[PDB]
């Protein structure tokens, strides 16, 4: 209800903006406008070719770190436990493993944006 | 023409040895000649899933 | 067993079909594979929240953490076939034949 | 001699043969002491002795 | 002396699969390194024109 | 398995036609299984010739099933001895002859009148004497 | 015939109550064969390294025959142990279930009516 | 304790040894171009270990006592007889070529092993990426059949792939009449009857193929015999090189570890030189194989492992 | 491949299997399964050739799908019983689902087309790893759940396993491929007796394991991948090829060799339980294995094969990599029949 009502209000409002944006103005609709653009020229025969890249490794280590961030998210609730000593050691283990993964990423090129 | 050749060297060797060897012939190249496409292998997994699931009804 | 269970089980069944019945794409297939675990994640959370299985509340994220790891390598494998072969289209994916 | 390269096992590797013999002796006396205490334990367990 | 396998006797296995029917003919044996001959050169550096208006060059 | 029971329920001889119909259905069932395997592992070119492959396989298997059923029950009624391995033999290996005719080779049909016939005799053998092919864990 | 036996301590080679059984004799024919089983391992080893098969490094042969005969000895106690237990709860189950094992009556051949088959 | 995984684990790093004195240089050129003299003077001038051209008898020169074996016991081919008859096609031509190629493979293997274990640049006479010229020319004169040629190319792709190349190669270019004059000067009658077609032909196969197929991965400094007699300039400009092209400038300690793993075990270095394909000249008969076994196994120091051969006078075998 | 990295891949694979055979919570079993999956993909890519990439990709797809169906069975028996403890299933379709999920990881049913190919792709050491260690976990799970497995399902699945294992290897010359097909046959062999009594499938697992190390270590002691390549090795290593032949005899199960003992034990217990038709099928079809076993033997040792001229300088070089355990590895896989009673130790 309430929350869902706010989400509905926002999405419909956004859609009205885009509808007025895309419908209200008038265009002559001539062909040569469709020619694509690159700083004065057009993007020749590209802008969809497979992208020979290197920071793929950074992109994937993002996800691998995101899993561990999800793992350590429950911490504020976890600090409210009786056996605080075990929670302390084991959370510290989790952050140490974060740091160790980052360090192995570091020395073995890895997070070093590939060339 | 009856004891040798036709019986020993034609018939008995044809029936047990050569016919069974030909069966293994004909069923080794229709078993181990898959190209290596993951698709057709996966649809082999597919129809097996239902044959195990509903057709035979292993659970029933 | 109410309709929510039917819906997520049925979603898993079609994810099984979509990933396993390959059409032509490796990336889209592993995409269907990771949607598979989404269906299983929702399904698992359902009983666990339903039955007050307080400990098992941590099983989904655990179940989550490994599953993305699979995709973490899957797409990682995808680039390794891609740079040499050119695409993820699995019909040229035939060199290993005999 | 002969082969100009030094043979890989052309010298008596004294330490390794030493531990091999020491082991074999250990396994042997552990074995027979084991057997003696099993037989004595058996006789004093089931009422033989 | 006895008989040892001739060159042909070793040849009959050969041929990747040694019990071939028809399509097995088009089943070239793999190389000894297990690495296939590197395929069509995809090495490219994706030419960029970087212009020509490009007002970040004094125009 | 209810399709298999559709054959088991009908005794040999009595109501021969329904037994033959059950045998047709079972032959069609194994036929559609093998046609699915062929259509799935073996890649065709066009949908029409693919379903043609399935049609050949299914119509064959159904032919063996049909003649096996009808001949088994007629052998069971004319000699009024349903408990007979030959009752299954004759119809089972006439099925082999028909299979060889389907693949236009009477040599493999004659070779089949051995193997299909003997196997039908053996399944009859087991059904009479309770011979188990998939024995349950018992001891 | 067993892993669900009551009081079965896991990852435990030789249980304490096994010692009530007769330990295998040092001259057990099985044990001495597995000592001979040690020789085959030693003789092959020299053959693999194209060393003099008959007398290459008797030190290697010694551990090969002594380790094999040792691990054989402990295995034999466990071998006898399980066979003893299988025969132990054997009679316990039979004694505790007299009905399932009726005392079959013994009748001499003078009372049975076995029919002789003329084999001509 | 040879170079093992434990070696790399406890801290054996090759990269702590490679310096500028780690150049794999090869001297190449026509037959008797004087390139051996150039290799000798380059090796002495720059403190680089010299290796002689691996011929027929390289296996014994690298293993065993070092004393040459019999031709039947080692190679079964004669370059002298190849000169005597290169068209009989009894096998000497292509068997000679294949044995030379695989001896060159062993030579390169021990050269790279010496460099990786010590750190001293190595100078060779011809290498894997160079010897093909001869066979190509040998095929132009018809001394080698087409199937032998394509098998040689197959084995060259199969063997040279794992091996990263030299650093630089000095080619002692010599005109054909000068080469004929040199072979006249030598005096060994076998190398008289060499066809000028072959002499010029290996020269084209070098010029149009070896330099442009090598130059991308390695620096070319082809020279003439007028210069190759002068030892100063040849090594001065070799010193004055960037050595910045090819796999050599870009390979870490891991590739070094894998290379040293491979080279120190010569058995699989030439694994694919076993030629798992049957060709007439290359194939040796089964009866012949067994007999040449029975006349090699009893050869001293070849029946048991080194240090285990009692026939030659080993000791403490019973506790060995 | 950094040596230490390779070691840490070793032990994470082994720990993934250990977690499988020591854990009781079902989720932990799954976790061990994917730990092993995630850990074995890089070692299969050690050589880094496109064939290796192919094999690794096929392994990844097959095993990931199988583990996802494993979680499906997991979720279903949780839903129908609310108990993560590994025991007899309480929902039938969950049991079946787990059966095919594990089988795809084992290569038993039509879910077996991956293993011959992946074995072709990778190096022979990775082949030893794949066909020896990556069976212990699925076998252990199948042993723990033997209380409720559909006997029809397991029996037919083992039957196809052995049957296409025998037939597929006939038309294969690559030693890796025929070894994969032989392993499929042995997979069917143990999985046939899996429902009846798990001690015997454990014994057959042990014998197949020891035979497989005794095999693969001989291969990469001869450094051969094709039948012709092995045939050329009749020269350099006559002792290695003779042991090649004797273990190839132990392959099929010719008495009194070791390989006969598991067949004998499996058939005897199958007959103890009124399954008399069933054992005769594998008893006959083992001749299919023995066929290409005999072909390999003929190419290896029984008949001399034409060697090569260059091959003679190999005579000058000795195998330096010791590849330890090979002698006892051969011996345990050849002469253990007079020790058959020791099977009671596993029980
Ligand atoms: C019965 C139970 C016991 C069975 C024993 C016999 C079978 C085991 C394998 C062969 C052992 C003999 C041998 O020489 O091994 C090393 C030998 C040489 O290693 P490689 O990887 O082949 O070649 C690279 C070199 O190691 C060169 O070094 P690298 O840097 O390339 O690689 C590092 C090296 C290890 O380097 C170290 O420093 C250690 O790696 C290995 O040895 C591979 C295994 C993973 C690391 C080692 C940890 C083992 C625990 O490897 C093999 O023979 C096979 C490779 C895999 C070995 C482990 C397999 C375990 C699972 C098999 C089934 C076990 C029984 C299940 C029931
Ligand atoms: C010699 O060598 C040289 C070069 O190289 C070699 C060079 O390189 C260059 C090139 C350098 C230059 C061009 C220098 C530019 C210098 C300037 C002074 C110009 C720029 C000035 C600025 C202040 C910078 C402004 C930029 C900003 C803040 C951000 C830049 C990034 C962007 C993405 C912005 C781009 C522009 C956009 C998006 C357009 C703006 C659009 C809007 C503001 C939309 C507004 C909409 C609304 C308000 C909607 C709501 C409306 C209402 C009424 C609300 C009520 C309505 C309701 C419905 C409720 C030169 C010249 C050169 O000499
Ligand atoms: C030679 C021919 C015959 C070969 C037979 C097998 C011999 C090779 C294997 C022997 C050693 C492995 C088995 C025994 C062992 O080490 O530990 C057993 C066991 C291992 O512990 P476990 O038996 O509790 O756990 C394993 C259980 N199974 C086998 C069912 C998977 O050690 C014990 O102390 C047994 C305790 C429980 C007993 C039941
Ligand atoms: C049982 C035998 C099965 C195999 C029979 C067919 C192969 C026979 C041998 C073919 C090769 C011929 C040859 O020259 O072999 C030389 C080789 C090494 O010589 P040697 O050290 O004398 O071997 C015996 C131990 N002294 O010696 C051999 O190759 C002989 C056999 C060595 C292995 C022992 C037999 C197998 C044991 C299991
Ligand atoms: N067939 C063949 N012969 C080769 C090959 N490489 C070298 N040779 C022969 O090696 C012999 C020696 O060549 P060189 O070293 O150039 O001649 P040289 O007379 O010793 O004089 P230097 O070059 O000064 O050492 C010649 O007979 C060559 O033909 C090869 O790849 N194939």
């Amino acid at each position: 209800m309430n929350i869902m009502l706010t989400l509905l209000t926002n999405v419909t409002l956004a859609s009205l903006l885009v509808l007025i944006a895309f419908w209200l103005p008038q265009l002559n609709a001539y062909s040569e406008k469709t020619s694509p653009y690159e700083c004065g020229f057009d993007p020749m025969g590209s802008a969809r070719l497979p992208f020979s890249m290197k920071f793929f490794l950074v992109a994937i280590t993002f996800l691998l770190f995101d899993l561990e961030i999800a793992l350590l998210l429950p911490l504020p609730w976890a600090s409210q436990t009786n056996n605080l000593k075990t929670m302390l050691t084991m959370a510290l283990f989790l952050l140490i493993l974060l740091a160790a993964s980052l360090a192995y990423e570091w020395t073995q090129k890895g997070l070093e944006w590939a060339e | 023409k009856s004891a040798s050749s036709l019986l020993d060297l034609i018939w008995l060797e044809t029936i047990l040895p050569k016919t069974t060897s030909f069966i293994q012939m004909k069923m080794s190249i229709m078993v181990s000649n898959q190209k290596g496409l993951i698709k057709l292998y996966f649809l082999s997994f597919l129809i097996t899933i239902m044959i195990s699931m509903t057709l035979f009804n292993y659970h029933e | 067993m109410p309709l929510v269970y039917m819906n997520i089980i049925m979603a898993f069944a079609i994810a099984l079909a979509g990933l396993l019945m390959y059409r032509s794409h490796l990336m889209s297939s592993l995409l269907c594979l990771e949607g598979m675990m989404l269906s299983l994640f929702i399904m698992s959370t359902l009983i666990i929240l339903n039955t007050h299985f307080t400990l098992a509340n941590m099983m989904p994220i655990i179940l989550l953490v490994f599953a993305a790891c699979e995709a973490a390598l899957g797409l990682s494998l995808l680039v390794m076939v891609s740079n040499t072969y050119g695409t993820d289209y699995v019909q040229n994916l035939n060199l290993l034949q005999c | 001699k002969f082969y100009i390269r030094e043979p890989p096992h052309g010298s008596p590797d004294w330490l390794k043969v030493g531990l091999t013999l020491g082991t074999s002796v250990f396994l042997w006396i552990y074995l027979i002491k084991q057997h003696k205490e099993d037989v004595l334990e058996y006789k004093r367990r089931n009422g033989l002795e | 002396r006895q008989w040892q396998p001739d060159v042909e006797w070793a040849e009959q296995f050969g041929g990747a699969v040694m019990y071939p029917t028809k399509e097995t003919a088009h089943w070239k044996p793999p190389p000894w390194n297990d690495v296939d001959p590197p395929k069509d050169t995809l090495v490219s550096n994706l030419t960029l024109n970087f212009g020509p208006q490009h007002p970040a060059a004094h125009g | 398995k209810t399709l298999l029971h559709k054959y088991s329920d009908i005794p040999e001889g009595t109501e021969c036609h329904r037994k033959a119909y059950a045998s047709t259905s079972i032959g069609g069932a194994t036929g559609l299984i093998v046609s699915a395997y062929s259509i799935a592992l073996k890649p065709p070119a066009s949908f029409l010739e693919g379903v043609a492959r399935t049609g050949r396989y299914t119509f064959t298997s159904a032919a063996i099933g049909a003649i096996f059923g009808l001949t088994s029950c007629i052998s069971a009624q004319v000699r009024e001895k349903p408990d007979d391995p030959l009752n299954y033999f004759i119809g089972g290996c006439a099925g082999g002859l028909t299979l060889g005719a389907r693949t236009r080779s009477y040599g493999i049909g004659a070779a089949a009148c051995a193997y299909m016939g003997l196997t039908a005799a053996l399944v009859k053998m087991g059904q009479l004497e309770g011979w188990q092919v998939f024995a349950e864990p018992k001891v | 015939m067993m892993s669900g036996r009551p009081g079965r301590v896991p990852l435990q080679f030789l249980p304490n109550e096994a010692r009530s059984l007769p330990p295998p004799k040092l001259t057990d024919p099985r044990l001495v064969y597995m000592g001979f089983l040690g020789y085959c391992s030693g003789l092959i080893d020299n053959a693999i390294r194209r060393r003099p098969v008959v007398s290459a490094g008797l030190h290697r042969q010694l551990l090969y025959v002594t380790s094999f005969v040792f691990f054989g000895y402990y295995l034999l106690k466990r071998q006898d142990y399980m066979y003893a237990l299988r025969d132990h709860d054997m009679f316990a189950y039979v004694k505790s279930h007299p009905e399932d094992f009726p005392e079959k009556d013994k009748k001499t051949y003078g009372e049975i009516l076995e029919e002789f088959h003329p084999v001509r | 304790l040879q170079y093992g995984p434990l070696a790399f684990v406890l801290g054996e790093r090759t990269t702590r040894k490679l310096t500028e004195t780690s150049k794999v240089i090869t001297v190449d050129g026509n037959i008797c171009s004087g390139k051996g003299r150039l290799a000798r003077e380059i090796a002495e001038k720059l403190g680089l270990r010299h290796f002689p051209e691996a011929g027929i008898h390289y296996a014994d020169s690298t293993t065993g006592d070092g004393k040459p074996l019999d031709v039947q016991l080692s190679g079964n081919c004669s370059l002298e007889k190849f000169y005597d008859d290169p068209k009989s096609n009894d096998g000497n031509s292509y068997r000679l070529q294949s044995w030379l190629y695989a001896s060159r493979l062993l030579q390169y293997a021990d050269a790279l092993e010496h460099l990786l274990s010590t750190g001293q640049g190595v100078v060779l006479e011809r290498s894997i990426y160079s010897d093909f010229v001869f066979l190509e020319a040998m095929y132009r004169q018809g001394f080698i059949r087409k199937q032998c040629v394509e098998h040689y190319n197959e084995v060259k792709k199969v063997t040279a792939c794992e091996y990263l190349p030299p650093h630089v190669v000095v080619y002692v270019d010599v005109p054909v009449p000068e080469i004929q004059s040199r072979i006249q000067k030598k005096g060994n009658p076998h190398e008289m009857k060499i066809t000028a077609a072959y002499l010029q032909d290996i020269e084209n196969a070098y010029k149009k193929t070896f330099l442009p197929e090598m130059s991308e991965k390695c620096e070319v400094l082809q020279y003439s015999a007028r210069e190759a007699e002068d030892a100063e300039k040849v090594v001065e400009d070799i010193e004055y090189l960037k050595c910045d092209k090819g796999p050599w400038p870009d390979q870490d300690d891991r590739t070094f570890h894998r290379l040293r793993m491979l080279v120190q075990n010569k058995l699989e270095v030439l694994n694919y030189t076993t030629i798992p394909v049957y060709l007439p000249e290359i194939t040796i008969g089964a009866h012949q194989s067994d007999r040449v076994f029975q006349k090699f196994t009893e050869l001293p120091g070849r029946k048991y492992s080194p240090g285990y051969n009692e026939d030659v006078g080993d000791k403490w075998i019973w506790l060995k | 491949m950094n040596p230490i990295i390779y070691t840490t891949l070793i032990m994470t694979v082994m720990s993934g299997t250990m977690l499988v055979m020591i854990s009781s919570h079902w989720l932990l079993i799954w976790i061990g399964f994917e730990m092993n999956l995630l850990a074995m993909i890089p070692v299969l890519m050690k050589n880094f050739n496109p064939r290796a990439t192919e094999a690794a990709t096929k392994y990844f797809l097959t095993q990931a799908t199988a583990s996802m169906m494993l979680m499906m069975a997991i979720i279903i028996n949780l839903l129908y019983s609310g108990q993560w403890t590994i025991t007899k299933m309480f929902n039938p379709v969950a049991m079946t689902m787990m059966t095919m999920a594990l089988a795809m990881k084992l290569g038993l049913s039509p879910f077996h087309f991956w293993v011959p190919e992946v074995t072709q792709g990778i190096s022979l050491q990775a082949g030893l790893l794949l066909l020896t260690w990556q069976k212990l976990a699925p076998l252990s799970v199948l042993c723990q759940i033997s209380q409720s497995i559909n006997p029809n399902l397991m029996l037919t699945m083992a039957m196809l396993s052995i049957l296409i294992g025998g037939w597929g290897g006939l038309n294969q010359t690559q030693l890796r491929k025929i070894m994969a097909y032989s392993s499929i046959a042995h997979m069917g062999w143990m999985t046939a007796v899996l429902p009846y009594n798990t001690t015997m499938t454990i014994l057959n697992l042990l014998i197949y394991i020891t035979m497989t190390l005794a095999m693969f270590m001989l291969l990469i002691h001869s450094s051969a991948t094709t039948t012709l390549s092995l045939s050329h090795t009749w020269n350099k290593m006559p002792v290695i090829t003779s042991l090649m032949m004797v273990t190839l005899l132990s392959m099929g199960g010719l008495p009194p060799l070791s390989g006969f003992m598991p067949k004998w034990m499996i058939i005897q217990e199958m007959t103890k339980n009124e399954s008399i038709i069933m054992p005769t099928l594998m008893a006959m079809t083992a001749l299919l294995n023995l066929y290409f076993y005999m072909r390999l033997a003929y190419s290896s040792s029984l008949t001399m094969f034409p060697s090569t001229n260059n091959m003679k300088m190999k005579w000058q070089f000795e195998h330096t990599k010791q590849m330890k355990l090979l002698p006892t590895m051969i011996v345990l896989s050849t002469l253990v029949l007079p020790m058959t009673p020791a099977l009671s130790s596993l029980n």
